[PDB]
């Protein structure tokens, strides 16, 4: 019956209850994806000093990922109001998607109020749902504003312009709270991106050696190394593979 | 805390109603039907109508919970803020069946199922004694045909206030409750105990009507 009253009761999380966390598709599709993808491409950039207007062609969907103070709760953090000052606008293809990881407090007003800045409609609320099945006896500092134990993240995704490619994906990533001081977003959210096919011309600003992955431009300012070439990472969207959606099959040449 | 006065209803148009004669309450709690832009079987309030409901008479100091769909993520932030809260947490609920599994509906005019429903945590005031923390921000409850939303809303609301006077707006009759007085024009007529409020409704509305003011 009641997972919260079981909550209060056990510590465990109502979410460490939900089951399964048809289909030959998603191989098929999968693969497309595998075999459009450009070479992984990144940058080191102190984003704060650094013009973001540097980094062309523009963009078909941004992954936005700055470090907020409440992920490191246990200098170099992003408040709203650095975030807010982000020319993301000089960046994004006039039709293109944002999803901006907004944690579970205050940002998720504030990047609202950055998306319609930027000049996108809020289209979806994806959220990271974390279990504790492996620890359901620690207890979290609670923010003074907190009413409740907050056991989530929200990444809003945003769109701007107008609306073998369908939509299998729901609005949820569950997985377990990673370990103290792991920052760590799910790799699910780059599943979920990859499989709208929304073009191949992707930014993950704020991203890390960790999360480089091909089919993206990483750009962050812990990066070790940088392979960036403005005209290299042209050259990848050139005729005739301008408006490749990243799941269909490679233009053949000679 | 120990109080557990029964339920009260009021069938009524919410736009219409005067809730002056309510008093105050720790907790609202509002589940509206919101104008999401689309042909819907049923009625919906416009943006201006939820934005003129009354909801600031209903409480000095304590808590509300708006439940918000689609374009209500972005309208029910400015209601809540217009109405005077500041929104201090989102409380997410996972449908599931009786086997614990997502239920995941789609949209046309989505690029994701959903498979969820958020409800908006405002806060006015100074409340002081609430049990902050308790519960945590996710439900995962059963889809009912009885009623909109979960049961499990009740019982947070219940240990974060236990025994407080409490508000419905848009509620079904399955959803009354001790402590509760229930809103809607779903309702079956009128059942009021709390003496002070009787006392208010005979002097503000006598020959018990409730009209277009
Ligand atoms: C119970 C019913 N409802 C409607 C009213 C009501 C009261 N006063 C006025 C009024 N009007 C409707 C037309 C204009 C005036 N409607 N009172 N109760 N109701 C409530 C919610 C609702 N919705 C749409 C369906 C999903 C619901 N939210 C689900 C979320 C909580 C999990 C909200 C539809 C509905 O008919
Ligand atoms: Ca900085
Ligand atoms: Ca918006
Ligand atoms: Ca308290």
């Amino acid at each position: 019956n009641d997972y919260c009253q079981h909550f209060v009761d056990t510590g465990h999380r109502p979410q460490n209850f939900i089951r399964d966390v048809l289909r030959e598709l998603i191989r098929l599709k999968d693969e497309l994806i595998a075999k459009s993808n450009t070479p992984p491409m990144y940058l080191q950039a102190d984003i704060e000093a650094f013009d973001i207007r540097e980094l062309t062609p523009k963009f078909d969907v941004i992954l936005l990922e700055p470090p907020l103070e409440e992920y490191y709760r246990e200098e170099k953090c992003w408040t709203w109001d650095d975030i807010m000052k982000l020319e993301i606008d000089e960046i994004a293809a006039p039709r293109s998607f944002i999803f901006l990881w907004c944690g579970s407090g205050e940002g998720l007003d504030l990047g609202r109020v950055c998306l319609r800045k930027w000049g996108y409609r809020r289209c979806e609320d994806i959220c990271w749902i974390k279990t504790n099945k492996n620890n359901p006896g620690k207890t979290k500092t609670l923010d003074p504003k907190a009413v409740f134990q907050r056991t989530k993240e929200h990444c809003l995704m945003g769109i701007k312009g107008t609306v073998i490619h369908a939509n299998v994906d729901i609005d949820l990533i569950i997985t377990e709270e990673p370990e103290i001081g792991n920052i760590e977003k799910p790799v699910e959210i780059f599943h979920i991106i990859e499989h709208f096919c929304l073009g191949r011309r992707r930014l993950h600003l704020f991203g890390r050696d960790s999360t480089i992955r091909p089919g993206w431009l990483t750009v962050g300012p812990t990066l070790t190394n940088s392979n960036y070439n403005a005209e290299t990472y042209a050259s990848y969207f050139s005729a005739p593979n301008s408006y490749l959606t990243g799941c269909t099959e490679e233009i053949e040449r000679l | 805390a120990d109080r557990l006065f029964p339920p009260q209803w009021i069938c009524c148009d919410i736009r219409y109603l005067d809730v002056s004669i309510l008093g105050k309450f720790a907790v609202v709690m509002a589940d509206p039907p919101w104008d999401i832009h689309m042909e819907l079987p049923y009625g919906t309030l416009t943006d201006d109508e939820m934005r003129r409901l009354n909801i600031p008479v209903l409480q000095d100091d304590g808590f509300l919970f708006l439940w918000v769909t689609g374009r209500a993520m972005e309208l029910g932030r400015e209601c809540l803020n217009l109405w005077g809260y500041e929104r201090v947490d989102e409380i997410i609920w996972v449908k599931t069946n009786q086997l614990q599994r997502i239920i995941r509906t789609g949209r046309t005019g989505h690029w994701l199922n959903h498979g969820k429903e958020h409800c908006l945590v405002g806060v006015k005031g100074n409340p002081q004694g609430f049990n902050q923390g308790l519960d945590c921000d996710v439900i995962v409850a059963e889809v009912r045909s009885t009623s909109h939303k979960p049961d499990e809303i009740y019982g947070m609301i219940e240990r974060l206030s236990p025994g407080t006077r409490k508000i419905e707006l848009f509620g079904r009759p399955h959803n009354v409750q001790p402590n509760w007085i229930t809103l809607g024009n779903q309702l079956d007529g009128i059942h009021l105990l709390d003496p002070d409020v009787v006392a208010r409704f005979k002097q503000r509305y006598p020959d018990g009507i409730i009209s277009k003011p």
